[PDB]
Protein backbone atom coordinates (compact mmCIF):
# COMPACT_ATOMS: atom_id res chain seq x y z
CA UNK A 1 0.00 0.00 0.00
CA UNK A 2 2.61 2.45 1.06
CA UNK A 3 4.61 1.95 -1.78
CA UNK A 4 1.61 2.76 -4.69
CA UNK A 5 0.51 5.88 -2.47
CA UNK A 6 4.20 7.02 -2.55
CA UNK A 7 3.76 6.87 -6.48
CA UNK A 8 0.02 9.03 -6.11
CA UNK A 9 1.54 11.94 -4.10
CA UNK A 10 4.46 11.88 -6.86
CA UNK A 11 1.74 12.68 -9.24
CA UNK A 12 -1.01 14.81 -7.47
CA UNK A 13 2.95 17.18 -6.66
CA UNK A 14 2.67 17.17 -11.09
CA UNK A 15 -1.48 18.37 -11.65
CA UNK A 16 -1.26 20.92 -8.61
CA UNK A 17 2.06 22.23 -10.82
CA UNK A 18 0.08 22.04 -14.14
CA UNK A 19 -2.77 24.47 -12.57
CA UNK A 20 0.07 26.75 -11.68
CA UNK A 21 -0.48 28.75 -15.05
CA UNK A 22 -4.26 29.39 -13.89
CA UNK A 23 -3.30 32.42 -13.00
CA UNK A 24 -6.64 32.09 -9.83
CA UNK A 25 -8.75 31.90 -13.37
CA UNK A 26 -9.17 35.87 -13.27
CA UNK A 27 -9.36 38.29 -15.54
CA UNK A 28 -10.77 36.32 -18.91
CA UNK A 29 -11.31 39.04 -20.65
CA UNK A 30 -7.78 39.22 -21.44
CA UNK A 31 -6.35 36.70 -23.93
CA UNK A 32 -3.48 35.97 -22.38
CA UNK A 33 -5.27 34.91 -19.07
CA UNK A 34 -7.70 32.39 -21.80
CA UNK A 35 -4.75 30.70 -23.41
CA UNK A 36 -2.30 30.63 -20.49
CA UNK A 37 -6.02 29.06 -18.66
CA UNK A 38 -6.30 26.65 -21.80
CA UNK A 39 -2.99 25.77 -21.13
CA UNK A 40 -3.24 23.78 -18.05
CA UNK A 41 -6.34 22.50 -18.68
CA UNK A 42 -5.45 20.56 -21.87
CA UNK A 43 -2.15 19.38 -19.88
CA UNK A 44 -3.49 18.52 -17.09
CA UNK A 45 -6.56 16.36 -18.80
CA UNK A 46 -3.16 14.79 -21.22
CA UNK A 47 -1.29 13.96 -18.02
CA UNK A 48 -4.17 11.75 -16.61
CA UNK A 49 -5.00 10.49 -20.32
CA UNK A 50 -1.24 8.59 -20.50
CA UNK A 51 -1.72 8.01 -16.75
CA UNK A 52 -4.84 5.77 -17.24
CA UNK A 53 -3.48 4.41 -20.57
CA UNK A 54 -0.19 3.00 -18.97
CA UNK A 55 -2.08 1.50 -15.88
CA UNK A 56 -4.50 0.36 -18.20
CA UNK A 57 -5.18 -3.63 -17.68
CA UNK A 58 -2.79 -3.74 -14.81
CA UNK A 59 -4.85 -2.39 -11.49
CA UNK A 60 -7.90 -4.49 -11.07
CA UNK A 61 -11.07 -2.83 -12.10
CA UNK A 62 -11.99 -1.57 -8.44
CA UNK A 63 -8.84 0.17 -7.65
CA UNK A 64 -8.30 1.54 -11.65
CA UNK A 65 -11.35 3.61 -11.37
CA UNK A 66 -10.99 4.81 -7.18
CA UNK A 67 -7.45 5.59 -7.53
CA UNK A 68 -8.71 7.42 -10.90
CA UNK A 69 -12.06 9.57 -9.48
CA UNK A 70 -9.41 10.28 -6.31
CA UNK A 71 -6.92 11.99 -9.24
CA UNK A 72 -9.66 13.48 -10.88
CA UNK A 73 -11.69 14.86 -8.03
CA UNK A 74 -8.33 16.40 -6.64
CA UNK A 75 -8.13 17.72 -10.19
CA UNK A 76 -12.02 19.63 -10.31
CA UNK A 77 -11.73 20.57 -6.53
CA UNK A 78 -8.91 23.36 -7.05
CA UNK A 79 -10.62 24.41 -10.41
CA UNK A 80 -13.80 24.69 -8.17
CA UNK A 81 -11.86 26.68 -5.40
CA UNK A 82 -10.54 28.71 -7.51
CA UNK A 83 -13.91 29.57 -9.31
CA UNK A 84 -15.88 30.35 -5.77
CA UNK A 85 -13.02 32.80 -4.84
CA UNK A 86 -13.29 34.88 -7.22
CA UNK A 87 -14.58 38.42 -7.26
CA UNK A 88 -15.29 39.82 -10.81
CA UNK A 89 -17.37 37.81 -13.32
CA UNK A 90 -18.76 39.93 -15.92
CA UNK A 91 -20.76 38.38 -19.49
CA UNK A 92 -17.42 37.27 -21.45
CA UNK A 93 -15.88 35.68 -17.77
CA UNK A 94 -19.32 33.84 -17.77
CA UNK A 95 -18.73 32.38 -21.18
CA UNK A 96 -14.62 31.38 -20.94
CA UNK A 97 -15.53 30.11 -17.45
CA UNK B 1 -40.03 15.26 -30.54
CA UNK B 2 -41.77 17.67 -32.45
CA UNK B 3 -41.52 20.70 -30.15
CA UNK B 4 -37.57 19.64 -29.47
CA UNK B 5 -37.03 19.82 -32.95
CA UNK B 6 -38.78 23.30 -32.96
CA UNK B 7 -37.15 24.68 -29.92
CA UNK B 8 -33.66 23.59 -31.87
CA UNK B 9 -35.03 25.98 -35.16
CA UNK B 10 -36.04 28.74 -33.35
CA UNK B 11 -32.77 28.46 -31.19
CA UNK B 12 -31.12 28.45 -33.99
CA UNK B 13 -33.04 31.77 -35.70
CA UNK B 14 -32.33 33.32 -32.65
CA UNK B 15 -28.69 32.86 -31.71
CA UNK B 16 -28.13 33.41 -36.16
CA UNK B 17 -30.58 36.76 -35.30
CA UNK B 18 -28.76 37.97 -32.14
CA UNK B 19 -25.47 37.38 -33.11
CA UNK B 20 -25.43 38.44 -36.88
CA UNK B 21 -28.42 40.27 -37.39
CA UNK B 22 -28.97 38.72 -40.56
CA UNK B 23 -32.74 38.26 -40.82
CA UNK B 24 -34.72 36.37 -43.42
CA UNK B 25 -37.39 33.84 -44.12
CA UNK B 26 -37.13 30.27 -43.03
CA UNK B 27 -37.13 29.02 -46.22
CA UNK B 28 -33.89 31.21 -46.82
CA UNK B 29 -32.91 29.97 -43.35
CA UNK B 30 -33.43 25.86 -43.58
CA UNK B 31 -31.03 26.69 -46.86
CA UNK B 32 -27.69 24.95 -46.16
CA UNK B 33 -26.31 27.12 -48.71
CA UNK B 34 -26.00 30.49 -46.36
CA UNK B 35 -24.87 28.47 -43.37
CA UNK B 36 -21.97 27.20 -45.56
CA UNK B 37 -21.64 30.49 -46.13
CA UNK B 38 -21.74 32.07 -43.06
CA UNK B 39 -19.79 29.60 -41.94
CA UNK B 40 -16.56 29.88 -44.59
CA UNK B 41 -16.80 33.96 -44.26
CA UNK B 42 -15.86 33.35 -40.50
CA UNK B 43 -13.32 30.82 -41.15
CA UNK B 44 -11.81 33.19 -43.11
CA UNK B 45 -12.62 35.99 -40.91
CA UNK B 46 -10.48 34.08 -38.16
CA UNK B 47 -7.91 33.46 -40.60
CA UNK B 48 -7.02 37.18 -40.57
CA UNK B 49 -7.97 37.87 -37.18
CA UNK B 50 -4.85 35.63 -36.39
CA UNK B 51 -2.91 36.47 -39.64
CA UNK B 52 -2.86 40.23 -38.82
CA UNK B 53 -1.03 39.79 -35.11
CA UNK B 54 1.86 37.63 -36.27
CA UNK B 55 4.11 40.82 -36.37
CA UNK B 56 4.21 42.08 -40.08
CA UNK B 57 5.66 45.58 -38.30
CA UNK B 58 6.32 47.15 -35.04
CA UNK B 59 3.20 46.77 -32.56
CA UNK B 60 1.12 49.38 -31.61
CA UNK B 61 0.79 50.76 -28.41
CA UNK B 62 -2.32 49.61 -28.04
CA UNK B 63 -3.47 46.38 -25.13
CA UNK B 64 -0.31 47.97 -22.97
CA UNK B 65 -1.47 46.25 -19.67
CA UNK B 66 -4.77 46.04 -20.47
CA UNK B 67 -5.69 43.49 -23.29
CA UNK B 68 -8.36 43.34 -25.67
CA UNK B 69 -10.63 40.57 -25.69
CA UNK B 70 -9.25 37.47 -28.04
CA UNK B 71 -10.88 37.22 -31.60
CA UNK B 72 -10.90 33.38 -30.88
CA UNK B 73 -13.67 34.18 -28.09
CA UNK B 74 -15.91 36.15 -30.66
CA UNK B 75 -15.65 33.62 -32.71
CA UNK B 76 -16.79 30.90 -30.66
CA UNK B 77 -19.66 33.08 -29.37
CA UNK B 78 -20.77 33.18 -33.14
CA UNK B 79 -19.83 29.03 -33.69
CA UNK B 80 -22.21 28.00 -30.74
CA UNK B 81 -24.92 28.47 -33.49
CA UNK B 82 -22.55 26.99 -36.17
CA UNK B 83 -21.95 24.12 -33.40
CA UNK B 84 -18.36 24.21 -34.99
CA UNK B 85 -15.71 22.79 -32.04
CA UNK B 86 -11.89 23.41 -31.91
CA UNK B 87 -11.08 20.60 -33.90
CA UNK B 88 -12.79 21.33 -36.92
CA UNK B 89 -11.60 24.71 -36.71
CA UNK B 90 -7.91 23.87 -36.35
CA UNK B 91 -8.67 21.09 -39.60
CA UNK B 92 -10.24 23.73 -41.37
CA UNK B 93 -7.47 26.03 -40.69
CA UNK B 94 -4.96 23.36 -41.63
CA UNK B 95 -6.48 22.44 -44.80
CA UNK B 96 -6.75 26.77 -45.54
CA UNK B 97 -3.29 27.34 -44.62
CA UNK B 98 -1.86 24.55 -46.61
CA UNK B 99 -3.51 26.25 -49.82
CA UNK B 100 -1.36 29.48 -48.96
CA UNK B 101 1.91 27.27 -49.02
CA UNK B 102 2.17 28.03 -45.60
CA UNK B 103 3.66 24.70 -44.33
CA UNK B 104 5.00 25.45 -40.82
CA UNK B 105 1.69 26.19 -39.33
CA UNK B 106 -0.20 23.41 -40.46
CA UNK B 107 2.55 20.90 -39.28
CA UNK B 108 2.04 22.55 -35.92
CA UNK B 109 -1.29 22.43 -35.54
CA UNK B 110 -1.14 18.76 -36.89
CA UNK B 111 1.34 17.59 -34.15
CA UNK B 112 -0.70 19.53 -31.50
Amino acid sequence: TECFLAQMRAQKGELLERLSSARNFSNMDDEENYSAASKAVRQVLHQLKRLGIVWQDVLPVNIYCKAMGTLLNTAISEVIGKITALEDISTEDGDRL
Amino acid sequence: DECEEMLKLFKEVASLQENFEVFLSFEDYSNSSLVADLREQHIKAHEVAQAKHKPGSTPEPIAAEVRSPSMESKLHRQALALQMSKQELEAELTLRALKDGNIKTALKKCSD
